[PDB]
């Protein structure tokens, strides 16, 4: 569902975009991995009371068969299904996916 | 990247 997929942007630009102080906790985007070619990344804003704003990066791996997973426990047939699942369930992530990242 | 599960 497009909006949350920022394609080939870098960890550093995703962090520029996510560290925007206006963004609520759980604001996210999906991008391609720089380090692991053929893999994706789920980038999500978070907050620590003492330290403030920070970004968690989760590698989305792709099986040869076609599926996607952050943890092999929960596999998905598409990235849109992975985003819809973690919007409702944190299930291992730092926080549930709330906002789509701006611009 | 973080460790999960």
């Amino acid at each position: 569902a497009e909006e949350w997929y920022f394609g080939k942007i870098t960890r550093r630009e995703s962090e520029r975009l996510l560290l925007n102080p206006e963004n609520p906790r759980g604001t996210f985007l999906v991008r391609e991995s720089e380090t692991t070619k053929g893999a994706y990344c789920l980038s999500v804003s978070d907050f620590d009371n003492a330290k403030g704003l920070n970004v968690k990066h989760y590698k989305i791996r792709k099986l040869d068969s076609g599926g996607f997973y952050i943890t092999s426990r929960t596999q998905f047939s598409s990235l849109q299904q992975l985003v819809a699942y973690y919007s409702k369930h944190a299930d291992g992530l730092c926080h549930r996916l709330t906002n789509v990242c701006p611009t | 990247y973080l460790r999960v599960a």
